[PDB]
DNA sequence: CGTTTTTTTTTTGCATGTGCCGGTCTCACACGTGCCTGGAGACTAGTAAGCGCTTCTAGTGGCGGTTAAAACGCGGTAGACAGCG
DNA sequence: CCAAAAAAAAAACAGCATCCCGGTGCCGAGGCCGCTCAATTGGTCGTAGACAGCTCTAGCACCGCTTAAACGCACGTACGCGCTG
């Protein structure tokens, strides 16, 4: 059978998704996750469909930006594999992390 | 009053292949395991911090419905301003 | 003669004469404490403003101050503040 | 009927036909280009407000709108933004 | 020409408060180009406040607004 | 014939200098580097010695802060010697440079 | 098996920093005056928003089906990581 | 020279997926219309800020002396760095 080398399909996926702009979280789980969290402050809140799309645009971008910052810290420890220690770092410099 | 729905734990709804696609766009070629629940930690703190602020906006405006526009006055306040949902 | 430069120094001396009343303060620190007051002043009045301005209002009340203090101050700093503000207002109106 | 939502998108269509005639736009994109102007307005107007406030002045003139537009924009957008801003002022003051 | 005045033993002392033990000699160079870039940004804007007051003496209050502009608020001089 | 081991004095200088609050750049060589650059935007300028002081405070403080992050980026690379690529990285993530 | 080792604990001597006793000096906190302008007060005036009523947007929830995405396991490539010079 | 051999490489064939094509469909761009309200015109009135004048603060210049700091060099240690399993 046919078999690409580890990394090969990882490259094509990068190129494939960097190219596009469409959301890569499933909008339902997200909504439930947004609702679930929304409750903690006050229960029984209604959300415009733009409001849950507003958050899902904000979050997906922030994280794609975090994975850029994170991928450098990893290459900067001479590695290719991103890790916890990289997202912790990125956030620390960023000052999101005390 | 009250009606159908009380909370749940959608945290695990962030499929591994979902976080993987974010990182693939974020230029990442290889991803540790410890990654996917690490991200679930941060993403959760993000929304808590946005939605706290957005909920604070709705409560000023004495609505029960959170708008698109409540999210935006908060997201900007949290220096992450968004174009494509008014304001 | 001079300018006529308003500080907060007399008010910070009394809040010092109310918490650690033995310990005095250097003038470099007093300009810092001064700069501190004016910053959160400017932040709250700034957020309070934009709340009123997003809700089509021509007045900032107790209620827009409060909602600034919520967003701005984190966890337990906000709480004690909201209460000291609430108490301050309730204690004012009820006094005379 | 529905009550009014004032937007900058009629001017953005014209200015689009100015710069690229036969190029169109999407609703979303037009929503973005909307946000863009608001942000900037709020930025520029905001810095200018400070400039009046800092120099003990009541009225914002185009000199404050200039001193602002320098501070905020980068070098080569600032130069050009300062250009178009002096041009529109000299053509109005003459044309009037 | 006056750039250096920020001495190699001066940088050393900053980094030692920065919690640094061992410093490449390549860094003393690097630090100057960074520090220059920071003062440019801050000065430029700080004069922009002076030239709008129409003074020729730059004031503490001109730097304070320009740092506050750059995200860098400075408690201690006016405020 | 007494000597200390390459590092054990740096650590004494660290310990010491954090503990203190005095300006670790000499006041004249700075005051000139204030004037020198300032003449590039407008010539014939004066400065309130306080507004010189203002710039030293903010510039020393800035670099103090940057060294901390650059220190963190160099530890992250299995190092204790900081380098230029550890400044370059901590600014890139700080969003100061691209 | 009891020989070379490193080399891991042990005094060993050593140098700074931290005082805690002294002691002297200086200028900046601290507080006092005198006057001036910024907050107090009482009255007026106008409309912001608080309140009650209505409109009807749009936000919710449930179905049922299609099939795209989530999941899980196996296998081996390759990258992390330690060791060492 | 003529072996390795192993390593390192080149390309040859074979296979998989993405790119760009016309053929198809619909809905959102784009425009036109008719109407409401917000921008304009005109006039009035009150003061913001410009201007001239003067006061005098504080910023600039220089100077000579007393070290505190910078510089400089030297020696070797510990750490950066590659290579490998």
């Amino acid at each position: 059978p046919h078999r690409y080398r580890p990394g090969t399909v990882a490259l094509r996926e990068i190129r494939r998704y960097q190219k596009s702009t469409e959301l890569l979280i499933r909008k339902l789980p997200f909504q439930r996750l947004v609702r679930e969290i929304a409750q903690d402050f006050k229960t029984d809140l209604r959300f415009q469909s733009s409001a849950v799309m507003a958050l899902q645009e904000a979050c997906e971008a922030y994280l794609v930006g975090l994975f850029e910052d994170t991928n450098l810290c990893a290459i900067h420890a001479k590695r290719v594999t991103i890790m916890p220690k990289d997202i912790q770092l990125a956030r620390r410099i960023r000052g999101e992390r005390a | 009053k009250r009606h159908r729905k009380v909370l749940r734990d959608n945290i695990q709804g962030i499929t591994k292949p979902a976080i993987r696609r974010l990182a693939r766009r974020g230029g990442v070629k290889r991803i540790s395991g410890l990654i996917y629940e690490e991200t679930r930690g941060v993403l959760k703190v993000f929304l808590e911090n946005v939605i706290r602020d957005a909920v604070t906006y709705t409560e000023h405006a004495k609505r029960k419905t959170v708008t698109a526009m409540d999210v935006v006055y908060a997201l900007k306040r949290q220096g992450r301003t968004l174009y494509g949902f008014g304001g | 003669k001079r300018s006529r430069k308003e500080s907060y120094s007399i008010y910070v001396y009394k809040v010092l004469k109310q918490v650690h009343p033995d310990t005095g303060i250097s003038s470099k620190a007093m300009g810092i404490m001064n700069s501190f007051v004016n910053d959160i002043f400017e932040r709250i009045a700034g957020e309070a403003s934009r709340l009123a301005h997003y809700n089509k209002r021509s007045t900032i009340t107790s209620r827009e101050i409060q909602t600034a203090v919520r967003l701005l101050l984190p966890g337990e700093l906000a709480k004690h503040a909201v209460s000291e503000g609430t108490k301050a207002v309730t204690k004012y109106t009820s006094a005379k």
